[PDB]
């Protein structure tokens, strides 16, 4: 009922539950900060050199693994880390914890890829990526040199990102629109949509208030960004059917046990 | 055992 309530609480969990948040990731971007740019990553040597500074060196022990490998399961690490945050998220979405915990784990399942790659495009231009909250730098012409068919998985994501910076949404917009992409009445195998369908009717009219507020001269700014929720659906299919080429093609590359129960039985 | 219903049951 009070949709700018909503929409605060929203906001004060999202601050909360994603340390880069893209007000920090533009500031860092377009140099207007005050803490150290980036490492940038191009290549392998600046890859190796860099890999000890960033998050993902966690779970680094071994013999040196060729560059697209290791590309590969540091973005693992991070995917992992996502699906935690944006699971601490939902968990501050009213009325999501009073669902069923079967459906619960149905929105998460289906919903987390696409707000992983919309909140990737906070931290994406159209040359490069942010990583490991703002001390890394991978430029997309990297990513695209990998070979096949790792080289393919970041392009996509690259192209959703330019088109839908050019909306300019913000944290506070953001924050409402990844709830109602979490609140999907239509995930396969949900068994009781109605309560589900009553928290996004709610979401839908607080995103669409906060859009006419923050941003006057979009009209259908709304209209447009239910647009790019269906758009994402295309980029979790583009990018399962990459996943399952590596799966039958190349050795000793399998998930981490997160990633497989997401996976599992996916549509 | 469901890692994600670990993840939502989490304190
Ligand atoms: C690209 N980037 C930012 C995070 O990007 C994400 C891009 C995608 C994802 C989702 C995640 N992806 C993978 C999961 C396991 C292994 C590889 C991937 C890749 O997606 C991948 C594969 C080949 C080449 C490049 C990536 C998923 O499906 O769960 C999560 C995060 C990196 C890269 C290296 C280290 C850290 N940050
Ligand atoms: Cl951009
Ligand atoms: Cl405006
Ligand atoms: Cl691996």
């Amino acid at each position: 009922a009070d949709l700018r309530a909503l929409a605060k609480h929203l906001y004060d969990s999202y601050i909360k539950s994603f340390p880069l948040t893209k007000a920090k990731a533009r500031a860092i971007l377009t140099g207007k900060t005050t803490d150290k740019s980036p490492f940038v990553i191009y290549d392998i040597n600046s890859l190796m050199m860099g890999e000890d500074k960033i998050k993902f060196k966690h779970i680094t022990p071994e013999q040196s693994k060729e560059v697209a490998i290791r590309i590969f399961q540091g973005c693992q690490f991070r995917s992992v880390e996502a699906v935690q945050e944006i699971t601490e998220y939902a968990k501050s979405i009213p009325g999501f914890v009073n669902l069923d915990l079967n459906d619960q784990v149905t929105l998460l399942k289906y919903g987390v890829h696409e707000i992983i790659y919309t909140m990737l495009a906070s931290l994406m231009n159209k040359d490069g990526v942010l990583i490991s909250e703002g001390q890394g730098f991978m430029t997309r012409e990297f990513l695209k040199s990998l070979r096949k068919p790792f080289g393919d998985f970041m392009e996509p994501k690259f192209e959703f990102a330019v088109k839908f910076n050019a909306l300019e949404l913000d944290d506070s917009d953001l924050a409402i629109f990844i709830a109602v992409i979490i609140l999907s009445g239509d995930r396969p195998g949900l068994l009781n949509v109605k309560p589900i369908e009553d928290i996004q009717d709610n979401l839908l009219q607080a995103l669409e208030l906060q859009l006419k507020l923050n941003h006057p001269e979009s009209s259908q700014l709304f209209a447009k960004l239910l647009q790019k929720m269906t758009d994402l659906r295309q980029i979790v299919t583009e990018h399962v059917q990459l996943l399952q080429v590596i799966k039958k093609t190349e050795t000793d590359m399998s998930l981490h046990p997160l990633l497989q129960e997401i996976y599992k039985d996916l549509y | 055992p469901s890692l994600l219903k670990k993840l939502l049951l989490a304190p």
